[PDB]
């Protein structure tokens, strides 16, 4: 009722045989593109899916055995033997980038329309796609520490800014799936090690502040001990100049008994409606309020493992893409969100704090 | 290092 | 430690 | 280096 829950693409009905529809040879870094890399008696290829026009599919193929697209725009970097990263504008047929990193890269991601995250077994790096500098390599960030070894690396978060990161890493311990987030602010050259399974940085307009706002990073976990799940929101960077500020918030993401093996797998935010949606692996999904942590909603919208999200219709939304390769879309229904707390939470001042920041009707 | 994400 | 985490 | 991909 109070959200909008559709399929945007079945990826077996364009033909992707199920050997490739999972996080090896899936990426999907916006809900513009869908990239699958797939192999045939030796020979790579991609199958480009363009959400944007009609699930239009690009198939070609190409040397390398990764690849992925530009949130945006039609620019695809491919990787081949670990080390070697070509980047290439599909238009105009330009090469922006061509370069050999020192160590294999085991994880990439966009990190912003500007810059490409990479993480390899030791090291953390970044590059510039479009400052026209062609065969300049990715500038390390930082090293990777202790927190994160012997974890398949996962995510590769940062924020607009590009001076907070997170690079998260599950490995599994004691048969349950734990998560270890490697936090690191470029400004102080300081990393800090947390437990978390999923991380991004958001933004939050605070009454005080005008159109000004302040950043906060949310970030979800399961104790691989105890069971017990944990949404934790807090703030990052606080101009001076703005008199409101975010008091850190901690909810509980409940997990049923018989879900053992479960954890989050994603967190996606609309800074405009400020939700926090939160997706399990096994296609639970978690919406919250952004300023009170407040639980507002769960569901399941598969019984099919989740392997990877993105941000849904101007980043008012989650994505996500199950193992059958079903693209799945949630977001919050901008007519039925209000009376939902208002009548099914009963919570007079949340429908409030709701309607007001989105402009929403129903209070 | 396992593939635990596709488990 | 960098935030209160 | 060969392209990785030909357009």
């Amino acid at each position: 009722l109070p959200i909008e829950f559709t399929e945007l693409v079945d990826l077996m009905s364009l033909g992707i045989s199920p050997q490739f529809l999972d996080f090896r040879s899936t990426t999907f870094e916006s809900d513009h593109f869908v990239t699958v890399r797939e192999t045939k008696d030796g020979t790579n290829s991609v199958a480009i899916v363009d959400l944007a026009k009609g699930n239009e599919v690009t198939r070609k193929n190409m040397g390398g055995d990764s690849a992925i697209m530009h949130p945006s725009q039609m620019v695809i970097s491919v990787r081949a033997n670990g080390t070697i990263v070509q980047i290439f504008n599909l238009e105009t047929k330009s090469k922006l980038k061509s370069f050999t990193l020192d160590e294999p890269v085991i994880f990439w991601r966009w990190l912003s329309e500007t810059t490409l995250g990479f993480v390899t077994a030791r090291s953390i790096l970044t590059s510039n796609v479009f400052d026209g500098n062609v065969n300049a390599k990715p500038q390390l960030l930082t090293l990777r520490h202790a927190n994160l070894n012997n974890t398949q690396i996962i995510n590769f978060v940062a924020n607009k800014n590009l001076d907070w990161f997170a690079v998260v890493g599950i490995l599994q311990e004691n048969g349950r799936i734990a998560g270890r987030i490697q936090l690191f602010s470029k400004q102080r050259n300081i990393s800090q090690a947390i437990d978390g399974h999923v991380a991004i940085f958001t933004n939050i307009l605070l009454e005080g502040n005008g159109s000004t706002p302040v950043q906060v990073f949310v970030t979800g976990n399961r104790n691989a001990t105890t069971g017990a799940g944990e949404l934790r929101i807090i703030e990052i960077d606080h101009d001076a100049s703005l008199p409101s500020q975010y008091q850190k918030e901690t909810t509980d993401i409940f997990f049923p008994p018989d879900a053992t093996n479960d954890f989050p797998i994603a967190v996606q935010v609309s800074e405009k409606y400020g939700i926090i949606y939160l997706l399990t692996k096994y296609g639970f999904i978690h919406l919250y309020e952004l300023e009170t942590g407040t639980n507002l909603f769960v569901n399941r919208i598969t019984a099919e493992s989740v392997f990877t999200a993105a941000p849904y219709n101007h980043e008012n939304g989650i994505a996500c893409i199950n193992k059958k390769g079903q693209v799945l879309a949630v977001e919050i229904s901008t007519s039925q969100i209000v009376p939902y707390i208002l009548n099914k939470l009963s919570n007079v001042a949340l429908a409030l704090i709701v309607a007001t920041r989105g402009g929403l009707p129903g209070a | 290092i396992p593939d635990l994400i596709d488990l």
